[PDB]
C-alpha cells in the first residue's frame, strides 16, 4: 500500500535499519519504525461455481436430523452453502431436489 | 396475372390470432424481465445472466 511522509508527502520506502525495517522517505529524514504486525489484503474474485457442482458433483453438507425440501417434504435433495465471490462475502445458501418424476431447482 | 392489394389483407382469421400470439410473446418477455431483474433467472450454460 502507498504510505506518505506527514512532513514534504512524497512517497514512503521500506528499508532496513539497525533495529527494526522503516518506511523511509528519499527526500527527507523522516522514518518511520515497523514496530508491529502490518497487513493488506486484497481479496480478489474466485471462479464462477454454477458449472462447477451441477451433475452429481462430490458434496458432503449432508448430515444426520436435516431438513427435508419443502416440496417434496423428503430428505432426497443436497443443500450447501459456499462464497460466491472473496471469503469476505457472507456464504450463500442453495439446495437441489432429484426425486422420481420430479426435476426442480431452489434458493 | 395480376396482384392487389387485396392480395396481402389480413382477413378476419389473422387479426384474432396475431393478438393472442403477440399478448402471450408479450406476458412471458415480461415475466423473463421481470426474473431477471428482482432475483433468479435460470441461466443458460456458457453465458451471462443478461
Ligand atoms: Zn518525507
Ligand atoms: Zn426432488
Amino acid at each position: 500500500m502507498l504510505l506518505f511522509c506527514p512532513g514534504c508527502g512524497n512517497g514512503l520506502i521500506v528499508e532496513e535499519g539497525q533495529r527494526c525495517h522503516r518506511f523511509s522517505c528519499n527526500t527527507c529524514p523522516y522514518v518511520h519504525n515497523i514496530t508491529r504486525k502490518v497487513t493488506n489484503r486484497k481479496y480478489p474474485k474466485l471462479k464462477e461455481v454454477d458449472d462447477v457442482l451441477g451433475g452429481a458433483a462430490a458434496w458432503e453438507n449432508v448430515d444426520s436430523t436435516a431438513e427435508s425440501c419443502p416440496k417434496c417434504e423428503h430428505p432426497r435433495a443436497y443443500f450447501m452453502q459456499l462464497q460466491t465471490r472473496s471469503a469476505d462475502e457472507p456464504m450463500t445458501t442453495f439446495y437441489k431436489c432429484c426425486n422420481a418424476q420430479c426435476g426442480h431447482r431452489w434458493r | 396475372f395480376s396482384i392487389g392489394i387485396g392480395d396481402v389483407t389480413p382477413g378476419q382469421g389473422l387479426l384474432k390470432a396475431k393478438y393472442e400470439l403477440l399478448n402471450a410473446g408479450y406476458k412471458k418477455c415480461d415475466e423473463y424481465i421481470e426474473a431477471l431483474n428482482t432475483g433468479k433467472l435460470q441461466q443458460q450454460p456458457g453465458c451471462t445472466a443478461e
